[PDB]
DNA sequence: ATCGGATGTATATATCTGACACGTGCCTGGAGACTAGGGAGTAATCCCCTTGGCGGTTAAAACGCGGGGGAGAATCCGTACGTGCGTTTAAGCGGTGCTAGAGCTGTCTACGACCAATTGAGCGGCCTCGGCACCGGGATTCTCGA
DNA sequence: TCGAGAATCCCGGTGCCGAGGCCGCTCAATTGGTCGTAGACAGCTCTAGCACCGCTTAAACGCACGTACGGATTCTCCCCCGCGTTTTAACCGCCAAGGGGATTACTCCCTAGTCTCCAGGCACGTGTCAGATATATACATCCGAT
């Protein structure tokens, strides 16, 4: 099915998902696709932090749906 | 005796006692009184319209008979001019929005009527005048949605600069130490009755008391936006650990501090991504430059903005060739 | 065991592990703490970003992409700090910073 | 066979002192600072060739490698990088 | 009439040629036969690596390089612009060496 | 024979801060023989740190004490706080 | 109580600099040199004392010794004999 | 008309005077005042060994005495006499400290 | 077995134990040969005495008999090469040279 | 405790070299300070002698070496006369 | 002041090239997992010595006033130094050739760490006077206006 | 072309407190062994430094010439020195408080040391791209003519 990943600086990019592998799979394609460290993104979707071991539909976000890119800084 | 002074509206009225108050090396109830009535004459033209009326330069401090006389003038011009105003004539509307000056000596007024020794704030902090905050005025601008707070306010003048000069819905202010907080609850409720004299325009605000780095502090600067601090001697712990928790802020929030937290020199690479300079637009402003009292050589008091595109610019860039 | 080198604990560049061999056999103490040749890799790590990073800057104001002693010495020399650390060395084929008196120059 | 140098001091150019002086942003040049700098240089290279040499003698070596030039300039606080 | 450029503008032209290029400005074998004639004096017969010879090189000009530098700072702080040998022997005096 | 030397941890501390530029040998070898030189003026200043105190050990605070005396300023604090971060890093290991 | 020296730097007095001056060998003095040598005496002051502080607030102490000012001398390259 | 020496020989009997004395010329006191305003500023209630500040204005004393011969030889460098700022910063700027 | 000092033993005044003790002590290699502290202490003795024989004579040409520190700083700056060797140092309560420059004397 | 000084050696050397002569003590402090830095310096320049040729011990040679580095000239020849003289005097016993 | 001629330097493009950049065995140095000992943290306690506060004395600092002499400014002179130019020269490059000596390796012996037992050298502490600090006043040597 | 006020020096006189010699008492230097290993030394290899040659040509030398500049001169104002009166803070001596340095005892954690495994980094080899060089022509500018 399809993903929509929003920006926080107003971009979104359209990517081939499974909702069945991890969350962290699909951070790992966004690591393959646009650089963005592991440690370094979050994404949340209505007040939903996300966890790495869950899954997408483990949060209940369907297809053609948005998750919110954020920040943190990485630390050790 | 006594010596009392009615607002120009009408309020509670302005007491002060015969005998003299004496507090610093520049503030005196006299020159107090003077800059008050002149104050006054500044914000209603009818008042200097009025009171023009034969008072020259001989008035002298201690005299207290003439202060009398010229008081009593003013207290049946404040009387006459009220019933002036209780006729179809219209007066100037009390919710209107004061001035530069007008503010600057109002907050002198609260640091005349509430601290009276300032050098047992030596206990230990220093002053931040009003027109650093000004210019500052000058640069940041501002709305009615975001969070105005400094953190480590002091007596917390700048707390009541902002909450009566301009128009966020929820000023704060804070202080840990015990004697400039300690008088600044004081200055909160006597800049309230002032503000009650005055009778000008100033929003919500508070002035409290704590460590701003605990936990309920932690999620209260990661939902506020406007944030000042003077930061030349917190400490290297307190600007990191205030460095991870400015982290959490929205887009478009904004710091002014002395110690720039990032040099404005800052290129972002992949060494220094822990770091919250790839998190800020750094600008520079342009004071009055002073305060060679201590070290102060010509130093701006730059300002951040919570910038997150370039972060991803660079993540976009790491791809490039 | 799965060996972990001990410059990727923390995260460092510069080796721990050479910087401890050093330390033991340079005879600067008789012991040799473990919390210290990784915060002196820190230290070493540090200051060769800062340079690399100045030295980068000044070679990509000149239009090269490639590190010459020149680029380093219009690094060091410029920043002041550098300059005052780096202050009794001569780095060769360095050159100097181009600064000539305003006397010399006519009105 | 074998070579004896007499005096190569005057092998130091009048232009090689002038370029070094217009390297350290001299506009005139007196005519006496010639001398005088193959006076300065021959001081100079008197203090770093005794110290490498009796670095180099000590190492029972006989040849004046660039370490020990490097360790003489780092000796007398010209510490010296790109060389070892 | 030929083109002549005023005494004082080579001078700031050469200046900006030299403190911007990165050369050895003596020339090399003269300052091998240097080396050579004082190392004579301490150790006979004795042979220089070509590394060590550029190190006493780059040593021993930027020396030069700084001493000029000093000097014309102190000739400049005589009202002059011409280093002259009082101007050097000053210079060493100060930061020193004799 | 193995001359070791700190190339490759320069050229990486590079790759990392530039990711474009890349270094000459000569440009190489001043960088090795300035972390060479940082090296052996901040183990001096903690071996006679930890003589002066008739302690036995450079552990992590004389080589902190040592670039507090070496480093000039803000290189100092800058050195510091990376350093003392590099150790909280890795004594939770 | 409490206390801070707000401005105490004039204790180095113009007689002191003066008499500092004579002992150098100085025949006439201008006098905008003062302020320049309360400058300099203060940088001075303030790298040695610093260096002096690191190495007491090293060692857990809060009382700086002589031994300390005597290796913060030391460390600067102006060795000071008679202290230890 | 009472006796007057004339401007200059005061100034050369101080100089005899206090280059064939060695008593320390800063008043002790002062200079105790002054090393304990400027080390309030690295850590505050430092505690100072008399001897500590005594160490500390021997050096500071040679440092400046040392610094006034080379401001005396750059005036008499300038064909002057007084020294003047413009030679302390040239002595500081030429022995590598500012 | 008589305990002949090796202090003694050399002909030296200097204490070879002692100075042998700091070289190892001091952590300067990881081990001393037995011709070093001998050869130190040597040279510890003789520029000890000709630090203080210059002193003396400088001692006994102001008519005092107690060498005080003025007396060793005109030891020290009165000969060119215990000048040169120390030229950082500053000798505390010893004054300088008395010289006055040649352009301040009057004429 | 016991602070070791070199004071009675200087004191010895005083009465050989000047048998009627004493030494207040400030200026027995600074002779002293000047025994303990001078064997600094040569004990300093012993160690980088030794460990730059890859050796492992201060040897009578790297202090010989080190004397002919630290003293300028006249100093060194006879410092390093009165030396050899000294360990020859020590090893012939 | 404005304005071209000649010059110099910068900007752009095509070329070679060799020095940087990266992949390969490999080997040795670093990581790891116990082991033992002492070095260092920590607490407690003694007591030296450092800060802070009296007052009395007075030498030194501060202030102010003539005033001479020195810094600086302006002017003038000539000469020493920059600038081209052509004439000399010797540096640089590019090869070849040698052997001297750096450098590595392979035994091996003297030598120095290490440890235990022994003792007197050198330490702190304590009398003890004498070299020098202070002092008083007179002779000597200036410095200067005569 | 010197006398007179005045520092400076010198010389005898007094007092003190720091050098200087003496004395128990540790504990560090000495001696006597043992053993591991580092350095001395022999011998072989093989890089590389010295030496030499000739060609090219960039650079150095010499030289005349013109001009800016260094140095001497004279003048002028101000400013820094010397002196005298006031004034103030240093300094000495003494006083007590108590903070923290110095020392000792105890205990355990941290690091040398050692033995084993293994992968990080290094010498080496090879492709190819950044830069150096050369060329060709636009801009910056310097300087004398009007
Ligand atoms: N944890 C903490 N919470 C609140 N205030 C703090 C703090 N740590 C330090 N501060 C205060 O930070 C202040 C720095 S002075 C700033 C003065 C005042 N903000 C003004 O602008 O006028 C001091 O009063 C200090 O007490």
């Amino acid at each position: 099915m399809q993903i929509f990943v929003k920006t926080l600086t107003g971009k979104t990019i359209t990517l081939e998902v499974e909702p069945s592998d991890t969350i962290e799979n699909v951070k790992a394609k966004i690591q393959d696709k646009e650089g963005i460290p592991p440690d370094q993104q979050r994404l949340i979707f209505a007040g939903k932090q996300l966890e790495d071991g869950r899954t997408l539909s483990d949060y209940n976000i369907q297809k053609e749906s948005t998750l919110h890119l954020v920040l943190r800084l990485r630390g050790c | 005796l006594e010596l009392r002074l009615k607002s120009p509206v009408g309020a509670e009225p302005a007491v002060y006692p015969w005998p003299l108050p004496v507090y610093d090396k520049h503030h005196d109830a006299a020159h107090e009184i003077i800059e008050t009535i002149r104050w006054v004459c500044e914000e209603i033209p009818d008042l200097k319209l009025a009171m023009e009326n034969y008072v020259l330069i001989d008035y002298d401090t201690k005299s207290f008979e003439s202060m009398q006389r010229l008081c009593d003038k003013y207290n049946r011009a404040i009387d006459s001019i009220h019933q002036l105003w209780k006729g179809t004539t219209q007066p100037m509307k009390l919710n209107t929005r004061p001035s530069t000056g007008l503010l600057r000596h109002i907050l002198q007024q609260v640091y005349n009527h509430s601290v009276t020794d300032p050098e047992k704030l030596n206990n230990y902090y220093g002053e931040t005048s009003f027109d650093l905050v000004a210019q500052m005025i000058d640069e940041i601008k501002m709305t009615d949605d975001d969070l105005f707070v400094d953190l480590g306010s002091g007596v917390g003048q700048v707390v009541l600069q902002v909450a009566a000069a301009t128009n966020c819905k929820h000023h704060y202010g804070v202080e840990k130490a015990d004697i400039p907080a300690k008088y600044a609850e004081t200055m909160d409720r006597e800049f309230r009755k002032w503000m009650k004299w005055y009778g000008k325009k100033h929003a919500e605000y508070t002035l409290e008391r704590g460590d701003f780095l605990s936990e309920e502090w932690r999620e209260r600067i990661a939902n506020t936006s406007v944030i000042f601090v003077n930061n030349f001697a917190f400490g290297p712990e307190v600007d990191h650990q205030l460095k991870e928790r400015f982290a959490n802020m929205k887009e478009g929030g904004r710091i002014v501090s002395s110690k720039p937290f990032a040099p404005l020199n800052f290129r972002i690479n992949s060494r220094n991504l822990s770091d919250i300079g790839t998190i800020m637009r750094v600008v520079e402003l342009s004071p009055l430059k002073g305060s060679v009292s201590w070290t102060g050589k010509p130093v701006s008091y730059y300002l951040h903005t919570i910038d997150r595109t370039i972060l991803e610019n660079y993540f976009s860039s790491l791809k490039n060739p | 065991a799965k060996a972990k080198t001990r410059s990727s604990r923390a995260g460092l560049q510069f080796p721990v592990g050479r910087v401890h061999r050093l330390l033991r056999k340079g005879n600067y103490a008789e012991r040799v703490g473990a919390g210290a040749p990784v915060y002196l890799a820190a230290v070493l790590e540090y200051l060769t970003a800062e340079i690399l990073e100045l030295a980068g800057n000044a070679a990509r104001d000149n239009k090269k992409t490639r590190i010459i002693p020149r680029h380093l010495q219009l690094a060091v020399r410029n920043d002041e700090e550098l300059n005052k650390l780096l202050g009794r060395v001569t780095i060769a084929q360095g050159g100097v910073l181009p600064n000539i008196q305003s006397v010399l120059l006519p009105k | 066979h074998r070579k004896v140098l007499r005096d190569n001091i005057q092998g130091i150019t009048k232009p090689a002192i002038r370029r070094l002086a217009r390297r350290g942003g001299v506009k005139r040049i007196s005519g006496l600072i010639y001398e005088e700098t193959r006076g300065v240089l021959k001081v100079f290279l008197e203090n770093v060739i005794r110290d490498a040499v009796t670095y180099t003698e000590h190492a029972k070596r006989k040849t004046v490698t660039a370490m020990d030039v490097v360790y003489a300039l780092k000796r007398q606080g010209r510490t010296l990088y790109g060389f070892g | 009439k030929p083109h002549r450029y005023r005494p004082g503008t080579v001078a700031l032209r050469e200046i900006r040629r030299y403190q911007k290029s990165t050369e050895l400005l003596i020339r090399k074998l003269p300052f091998q036969r240097l080396v050579r004639e004082i190392a004579q004096d301490f150790k006979t017969d004795l042979r220089f690596q070509s590394s060590a010879v550029m190190a006493l090189q780059e040593a021993s000009e930027a020396y030069l390089v700084a001493l000029f530098e000093d000097t014309n700072l102190c000739a400049i702080h005589a009202k002059r612009v011409t280093i002259m040998p009082k101007d050097i022997q000053l210079a060493r005096r100060i930061r020193g060496e004799r | 024979t193995r001359k070791e030397s700190y190339a490759i941890y320069v050229y990486k501390v590079l790759k990392q801060v530039h990711p474009d530029t890349g270094i000459s040998s000569k440009a190489m070898s001043i960088m090795n023989s300035f972390v060479n030189d940082v090296f052996e003026r901040i183990a001096g200043e903690a071996s006679r740190l930890a003589h002066y105190n008739k302690r036995s050990t450079i552990t992590s605070r004389e080589i902190q004490t040592a670039v507090r005396l070496l480093l000039p300023g803000e290189l100092a604090k800058h050195a510091v706080s990376e350093g003392t971060k590099a150790v909280t890093c890795y004594t939770s290991a």
